[PDB]
C-alpha cells in the first residue's frame, strides 16, 4: 500500500502532469486532494475543479474513492460528486495509476456520454437541446469553477 | 498437449498447451476461459501449486494431466 | 415448518425441500467412540428426523482420546447409555435413542446405517441385507493416521442435484436461425457442454418460450448452440435463457462385490498408489483382529508388525491384486492400529455426516465408492517413537500417546497458543484442543478472544453452546464448555471480549505475543485475518488460517523464515453495481434489494441521525454548511423531521406511508419516462430500453393488492418507531384511513443567483432552537436482520418488490430478499468439522518444528462434489541487498531510536543505499521531494519524536516498537526493495 502509493507520488513528482496536480492532503498519505483543469474544447474551458481521492486500505486491490468537490453540471456527474466511471466500480484492477484514472476523468469531461446516463434531466436537456446545455454548463464553470 | 482444469465448483476446462509454455501462459488462457485474473488462480498439479516464472516440463505435467484451481474462503 | 430461525445458515445451503426430506429420515449409528459421536453430533445437529445409537461395550479410559462426551466417572458403562443423554441436548426437533439388541430385520425402519468400529463378517452381513432393501449404507474407519470411508445407496440412486451449484441464467442478444446463442457483450454464460436451457422473453422466435430444455454445444465463452431452429423462426432478439438440471441415475456395489473390485475416490493426486496399499491393509487389519479375539496389533511392535505384514501378503494374493506392497506404508498402517486422534475422527466425521445428508435427500454427488486417505506427514521426527515410548500409560491420552509417544505428548502439553474468534471453526478448535490435551501442562496456556455474543441462530453449528447460553459471551461459554470436557484446563484458559484490530493493541502487546507457541485464526472477514496475519509476521509466530462457505473449504498454514505470509496472496473482491445501474436501470432483483436498503438508510437513519445531532451540537449548522457535500439536503431533513413532517399519531404516520409510496414508485417512475419517453432512441439510432435497460411503468397504489399493503404496514410501523409511537397492525384501522386520501397533483418538471443563500437562512431560522427542546430525541433505525419483528426485512422486501414490479422484473421472497440484503454467508457444520480436523493436523507439525517445506499441507476441499486437494505451502521470496541474501517476508532492520539524519547516515555508509522515502503508519515522515527548509526542520528530531509531530498524537505508553516502511535507491539510482524497520523505544 504504502509503496505503491509513494511510488505513485514520486513518478507524479517526476514527470508533472501539468493539466492535473494531484498530492496528499497534509501529511496522510491515503486521502489526496487532486485538481483537473476544463479542457478548451469543451463547455468547461478556463476552470479549475477540485477532487477528493481516498485510498483504501487495500490498495491497490480496492479502487481509490474518487469524488468532485466542486459543482459541475455533467451528465455523469451528480450533485454529490460521484462519478459513472467504470475503473472505479467493479473493472478496477491493481495495475491502473491515479494519473490514469485523471486522464479518464478528463476525457469524461470533453465528452459526456447520454445514453447510458447518471443525472436523467442533464442528459435530456443534452440530447434534446444542445444549446441550453452548453449555457447551463458555461454558468456553473463560471459561477462555480471560477475563483 | 491437451490439459485439464477442475474447479472447486465442479466445472471443468480443457486447454491446448505445450510443454513448453510457461505457467504464465497457462494463466492468461485461463484467464481467457473464465476471465480470473492470473493474480487470483492458485493452480495445483499432483500436490505443487504451480508458481509464475516456470514452465510445466519443470512441475513434468504431461498431456491429459488434471490441475485444480481452487481459492481460499472467507467464512467461519 | 422448518424453523429458520435455528436452520436459517443451513438452509442457504441445502434448502426447504431437501430439509423437508432429511426431517422424515431415520439413521442408525452402530460404534459410539469418537468418529461414532462425531457422526451422530452432525447428524443431530442437521436435523435428521432421529438418530439411534447401538454399541453396548463398556467404557474404557482410552475411550477418552477423542469420546468428548465421556468422563472418568463413566468407566464401566456402556458408551451408548452415557453418550445418549449428551447427544439429546444439541437439538430439540431431533430425538435420540439407544437399542441394546441388533437384529437384521430391524434394520428395515432406517433411512440409513452408519457402521464404525465393526469387523467385516458383521459389515458383510449388515450389507447383504441393506443392499437388498434399499438402504443406504456408511462404513467409516479411522486406524492412527489412515482413514477410510465407503458408500453404498443402492443400485437406483437418483441424485436430483450434482454439483450444489444455483442454475445459469443470462441475457441473450441474438439467435441465429442456425441456433447460435450470443451473450450480451462482455458476458459468459458459464455453461458447459451437454447441459440443458431454456428460453424466455424471446422476440421473434415464440417457439423457444414454451419451455422445453434443449441442449448446449459450447462454442465459446460468450456462444453457444442448442440445435436447428429453422421451423420456429428466422432470428431471434433479446431474452433470457436459464439452465435445467436434470437429474441423474447413480449405481453402488455391494461391500461383497466392491472388495474384490473397489473404485477409488483419490484425496490427493500427489500419492496415488497408496489408495491400493490401504485397501489391502485395512483388510489385513480385520483378519488380523478376527484371529486374535478382536485385538490389534500392539504400538510400534514388530512381531505383530510381520503377522500383520503376512495377512497383508495373503489377502493380496487371495485376491489377485497385481500390486507389489509397500513394507514401510503397510507396516506403519499396523503400528498405529490402536491410535485413536481427535483430528482424524472430525475430519472423517464430516465427511461422513455430510454423505448421510446426501443419502436422506438425493442431493450433491456421493463417495464412489472407496476414499482412502492418510496423514502420514504428521508422524513426529524430533522425538523418540517407539515400543516403549508409545506403550500405554493407563491415561485419557493413550489414544494419542499409542501414536505420537509420550514425549510429544510432555510438547503439547507446553503449548501456549492464541485463538482468534469462537465461531464454529473456533468451538470445534477448542473442542480438539481439549481432547488432544493441549496447554495441560504447567507451562501451558490458551487465550480466546472473542466479541460477539451467542444468537439462537449460531446454535446449529457451534455446539459448545446451549439455548439457555443465548445473550451471553461466546469466549466465556466455551471456556466453561471446554473445561467441563477436560477437567485438567481448568484455570489455563483466559477469555476475552476484545476485537483483535488496532485499537486492541494494550491488551495484546508485545508482552502477550512473546509468550505464545502458534496463533489460529477462526474468524470470517478478511480485514481482521490481514490484520492477525502482519501481527503474527512482525512477532514471528505461527499461523493457522482457515475459512469455510457452505460445503466448500480451506486451510492455510504460515510459518515463520519458510513459507509466505496469508496477505502475500490475492482473492477475488466483492462485487458492487455500478450507481447509475442501481439508481435508474435494474434488471436484476439483486439491483432491486440493493436499492431497497440505500431506501431504508435513507428514509430511517440518516435524517435521525442529522436531526439528533443538530440537537446535541451547540454549532452543527456551520460545521454542515462548510463541509457537507449538500448541506440543503440537511437542513431540508432537520426541517421536516422536526416540524414540517412530525407526526402527532398513527394516522399522520400512514399517510406519509402513502405519500412516500407516491413519491418512490410513481413520481419518479413518471419523471424518468419524461425525460426518456419509451419510443426515445440513442444517438446511433438505436432504442433507448433495449437489452439491459427495462421501460418502466408507474404504479397505481390499490389497498387491497399485497404488496402495496405490506409497504403501507412496514413504512408507517418504521416512521411510528423513529418517532416513538404506537403501531397497530389491524387492517381496519389502515382501510379507514386511506380511504380518505386525496392525492396531490404531479406534473413532470420540463427545467427551463446567490439569492438561494437567502432561502437556505431562511430554512435555517424557521428550525426551533435547540434549547426549546431538551431531553428530546429521535430513535435512529439500525438495520437488523437476524430479529423478524422489527420490519426491516418486511420493508426491504416490500419495496424491492415494488420497484421489481416497476420494471417488470420478478420479485423475491423475504427468504433471498434476507439472503442478499443481509449479506449471510452460508454454514454447515460438516465442513466446519472438516477444516478443524485438517488444522488439529498441521497442529502437530508445527508443534514437532519440521524445517522442510515439503512436510507442509495447505487443504481445499468441496463437500458437494466430493472433492479434496492438497497443496505444499510457497516459500518466501528471496531478494540480494548489497550482495547478501535477505528473506523478503521475514525479515527487518533493528535500529535504535536515533535522529532522521543519523538514520539516513546509516543507511547510506552500512547498506549503501540512499534513503528516498520514509512513512510510518498512514503518515510520510520524510520524502527526497519535501522543500529543504521543512527537512531542516525534520532532520535533527527523533524518529519517535518526529512520528508524534507529524501524526500529531503522543505515543501510547505501552508502545514499544515502531514499524517503519522505508524505500531508498542504490548508488546507479535504481530502486532496489528492502525490508521494513523495526525502532526500538
Ligand atoms: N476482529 C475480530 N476479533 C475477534 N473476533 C472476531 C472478529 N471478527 C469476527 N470475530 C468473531 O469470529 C466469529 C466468526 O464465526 P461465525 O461467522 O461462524 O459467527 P457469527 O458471525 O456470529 O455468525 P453468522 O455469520 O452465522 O451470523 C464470530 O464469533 C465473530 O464474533
Ligand atoms: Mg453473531
Ligand atoms: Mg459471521
Amino acid at each position: 500500500a504504502l509503496k505503491r502509493i509513494n511510488r505513485e507520488l514520486a513518478d507524479l513528482g517526476k514527470d508533472p502532469p501539468s493539466s492535473s496536480s494531484a498530492g496528499p492532503v497534509g501529511d496522510d498519505l491515503f486521502h489526496w486532494q487532486a485538481t483537473i483543469m476544463g479542457p478548451a474544447d469543451s463547455p468547461y474551458a478556463g476552470g479549475v475543479f477540485f477532487l477528493s481521492i481516498h485510498f483504501p486500505t487495500d490498495y491497490p486491490f480496492k479502487p481509490p474513492k474518487v469524488n468532485f468537490t466542486t459543482r459541475i453540471y455533467h451528465p455523469n456527474i451528480n450533485s454529490n460528486g460521484s462519478i459513472c466511471l467504470d475503473i472505479l466500480r467493479d473493472q478496477w484492477s491493481p495495475a491502473l495509476t491515479i494519473s490514469k484514472v485523471l486522464l479518464s476523468i478528463s476525457s469524461l469531461l470533453t465528452d459526456p456520454n447520454p445514453d447510458d446516463p447518471l443525472v436523467p434531466e442533464i442528459a435530456h436537456v443534452y440530447k434534446t437541446d444542445r444549446s441550453r446545455y452548453e449555457l447551463s454548463a458555461r454558468e456553473w464553470t463560471r459561477k462555480y469553477a471560477i475563483g | 498437449m491437451q490439459i485439464f482444469v477442475k474447479t472447486l465448483t465442479g466445472k471443468t476446462i480443457t486447454l491446448e498447451v505445450e510443454s513448453s509454455d510457461t505457467i504464465d501462459n497457462v494463466k492468461s488462457k485461463i484467464q481467457d476461459k473464465e476471465g480470473i485474473p492470473p493474480d487470483q488462480q492458485r493452480l495445483i498439479f499432483a500436490g505443487k501449486q504451480l508458481e509464475d516464472g516456470r514452465t510445466l516440463s519443470d512441475y513434468n505435467i504431461q498431456k491429459e494431466s488434471t490441475l485444480h484451481l481452487v481459492l481460499r474462503l472467507r467464512g467461519g | 415448518t422448518i424453523d429458520e430461525g435455528l436452520y436459517s445458515r443451513q438452509l442457504y445451503v441445502l434448502g426447504h425441500e431437501a430439509m423437508k426430506q432429511m426431517s422424515q429420515s431415520n439413521v442408525l449409528i452402530i460404534g459410539c467412540k469418537g468418529l461414532g459421536v462425531e457422526i451422530a453430533k452432525n447428524v443431530c445437529l442437521a436435523g435428521v428426523k432421529s438418530v439411534t445409537l447401538y454399541d453396548p461395550q463398556p467404557t474404557r479410559i482410552e475411550d477418552l482420546s477423542s469420546q468428548y462426551f465421556l468422563t472418568e466417572d463413566d468407566i464401566g458403562v456402556p458408551r451408548a447409555k452415557v453418550t445418549v443423554s449428551k447427544l439429546a441436548e444439541l437439538n430439540q426437533y431431533v430425538p435420540v435413542s439407544v437399542v441394546d439388541e441388533l437384529s437384521t430385520e430391524y434394520l428395515k425402519n432406517f433411512k440409513c446405517v452408519v457402521v464404525t468400529e465393526t469387523s467385516l463378517t458383521k459389515q458383510l452381513e449388515i450389507n447383504d441385507f441393506t443392499h437388498k432393501n434399499h438402504i443406504a449404507y456408511i462404513a467409516a474407519d479411522s486406524r492412527g493416521l489412515f482413514g477410510s470411508i465407503f458408500c453404498d445407496f443402492g443400485e437406483n440412486f437418483i441424485c436430483t442435484d450434482t454439483d450444489g451449484n444455483e442454475p445459469l441464467t443470462g441475457m441473450i442478444a441474438s439467435i441465429t436461425d442456425d441456433g447460435v446463442v450470443t451473450m450480451l457483450e462482455e458476458t459468459r454464460h458459464g455453461l458447459e457442454n451437454g447441459d440443458f436451457v431454456k428460453f424466455t422473453e424471446v422476440k421473434g422466435m415464440p417457439g423457444l418460450n414454451d419451455g422445453t430444455p434443449r441442449k448446449v454445444e459450447v462454442k465459446g465463452p460468450y456462444t453457444f448452440s442448442i440445435g436447428s431452429v429453422k421451423d420456429l423462426g428466422s432470428a431471434g432478439y433479446n431474452g433470457v435463457f436459464t439452465q435445467v438440471k436434470v437429474p441423474t441415475k447413480i449405481s453402488f456395489k455391494s461391500l461383497r462385490e466392491s472388495l474384490k473390485d473397489p473404485e477409488y475416490v483419490y484425496p490427493d493426486f500427489g500419492k496415488m498408489m497408496r489408495p491400493p496399499q490401504y485397501h489391502i491393509a485395512f483388510q489385513a487389519l480385520s483378519a488380523f483382529a478376527d484371529a486374535h479375539e478382536g485385538s490389534l496389533p500392539r504400538p510400534r511392535n514388530d512381531i505383530d508388525a510381520a503377522e500383520f505384514f503376512e495377512f497383508c501378503k495373503k489377502i493380496a494374493s487371495t485376491l489377485q491384486f497385481d500390486v507389489e506392497l509397500d513394507e514401510k506404508l503397510i507396516k506403519e498402517i499396523s503400528y498405529q492400529a490402536r491410535g485413536d486422534l481427535v483430528a482424524m475422527s472430525a475430519f472423517l466425521g464430516g465427511a461422513v455426516a455430510q454423505e448421510v445428508l446426501k443419502a436422506t435427500t438425493s442431493k450433491f454427488y456421493p463417495l464412489k465408492q472407496y476414499f482412502y486417505f492418510d496423514s502420514l506427514e504428521s508422524l513426529p521426527s524430533s522425538v523418540t517413537i517407539s515400543e516403549e515410548t508409545c506403550k500405554p500409560r493407563g491415561c485419557r491420552y493413550d489414544g494419542q500417546i499409542a501414536v505420537f509417544g509420550s514425549e510429544f505428548q510432555e510438547k503439547i502439553a507446553s503449548l501456549s497458543t492464541f485463538l482468534v474468534g469462537a465461531g464454529a471453526i473456533g468451538c470445534e478448535m477448542l473442542k480438539n484442543w481439549a481432547m488432544m490435551g493441549v496447554a495441560t501442562g504447567e507451562s501451558g496456556h490458551i487465550s480466546v478472544t472473542d466479541m460477539d455474543s451467542i444468537e439462537k441462530s449460531n446454535l446449529n453449528r457451534q455446539f459448545l453452546f446451549r439455548p439457555r447460553d443465548v445473550g451471553k459471551l461466546k469466549s466465556e461459554c466455551a471456556s466453561t464448555a471446554v473445561s467441563i470436557m477436560n477437567p485438567s484446563l481448568t484455570g489455563k484458559i483466559t477469555s476475552y471480549q476484545e476485537r483483535v484490530g488496532p485499537e486492541s493493541e494494550g491488551i495484546f502487546g508485545d508482552e502477550f505475543f512473546e509468550k505464545l507457541s502458534l496463533v489460529t485464526n477462526a474468524l470470517d472477514n478478511v480485514e481482521a485475518r490481514m490484520y492477525v496475519d502482519r501481527r503474527c509476521v512482525f512477532f514471528e509466530k505461527p499461523l493457522l488460517e482457515s475459512g469455510t462457505l457452505g460445503t466448500k473449504g480451506n486451510t492455510q498454514v504460515v510459518v515463520p523464515h519458510l513459507t509466505e505470509s496469508y496477505g502475500s496472496s490475492q482473492d477475488p473482491p466483492e462485487k458492487s453495481f455500478p450507481i447509475c445501474t442501481l439508481k435508474n436501470f435494474p434488471n436484476r432483483i439483486e439491483h432491486t434489494i440493493a436499492w431497497a436498503r440505500d431506501l431504508f438508510e435513507g428514509l430511517f437513519k440518516q435524517p435521525i441521525d442529522n436531526v439528533n445531532m443538530y440537537l446535541s451540537s451547540p454549532n452543527f449548522l456551520e460545521t454542515s454548511l462548510k463541509t457537507s457535500s449538500n448541506p440543503r439536503e440537511v437542513l431540508e431533513n432537520i426541517r421536516d423531521y422536526l416540524v414540517t413532517e412530525k407526526p402527532l399519531s398513527f394516522e399522520e404516520c400512514i399517510m406519509w406511508a402513502r405519500l412516500q409510496f407516491d413519491k418512490f414508485f410513481n413520481n419518479n417512475i413518471q419523471q424518468l419516462l419524461f425525460n426518456f419517453p419509451k419510443d426515445s432512441v440513442t444517438s446511433t439510432g438505436q432504442p433507448f430500453w433495449s437489452g439491459p435497460k427495462r421501460a418502466p411503468t408507474p404504479l397505481s397504489f390499490d389497498i387491497h393488492n399485497r404488496e402495496h399493503f405490506d409497504f403501507i404496514v412496514a413504512a408507517a410501523s418504521l416512521y411510528a418507531f423513529n418517532y416513538g409511537l404506537k403501531s397497530e397492525t389491524d387492517p381496519a384501522i389502515y382501510e379507514r384511513v386511506l380511504a380518505g386520501y386525496n392525492p396531490p397533483p404531479f406534473a413532470p418538471k420540463s427545467g427551463i443567483a446567490n439569492k438561494d443563500k437567502q432561502e437556505l437562512k431562511s430554512i435555517a431560522d424557521s428550525l426551533p432552537p435547540p434549547s426549546s427542546l431538551v431531553g428530546f430525541r429521535l430513535t435512529p433505525a439500525e438495520f437488523e436482520k437476524d430479529d423478524d419483528s422489527n420490519h426491516h426485512i418486511d420493508f426491504i422486501t416490500a419495496a424491492s418488490n415494488l420497484r421489481a414490479m416497476n420494471y417488470d422484473i420478478t420479485p423475491a421472497d423475504r427468504f433471498k430478499t434476507k439472503f442478499v440484503a443481509g449479506k449471510i454467508v452460508p454454514a454447515m457444520c460438516t465442513s466446519t468439522a472438516v477444516v478443524s480436523g485438517l488444522v488439529c493436523l498441521e497442529l502437530v507439525k508445527l508443534v514437532d518444528g519440521k524445517k522442510k517445506i515439503e512436510e507442509y499441507k495447505n487443504g481445499f476441499f468441496n463437500l458437494a462434489i466430493g472433492l479434496f486437494t492438497f497443496s505444499d505451502p510457497i516459500a518466501s521470496p528471496k531478494m540480494k541487498v548489497n550482495g547478501k541474501e535477505i528473506d523478503k517476508i521475514w525479515d527487518r532492520y533493528n535500529l535504535p531510536d536515533c535522529t532522521l539524519q543519523e538514520l539516513i547516515d546509516y543507511f547510506q555508509k552500512e547498506e549503501g543505499l540512499e534513503v528516498t522515502m520514509l512513512s510510518s503508519g498512514v503518515s510520510l515522515l520524510y520524502a527526497n521531494f519535501q522543500p529543504p527548509k521543512k527537512l531542516a526542520e525534520r532532520l535533527p528530531l527523533k524518529i519517535s519524536e518526529l512520528v508524534e509531530q507529524i501524526t500529531k498524537k503522543k505515543l501510547e505508553p505501552f508502545r514499544k516498537h515502531l514499524v517503519l516502511e522505508i524505500c531508498c535507491d542504490d548508488a546507479n539510482g535504481e530502486d532496489v526493495e528492502v525490508p521494513f524497520i523495526c525502532i526500538k523505544l
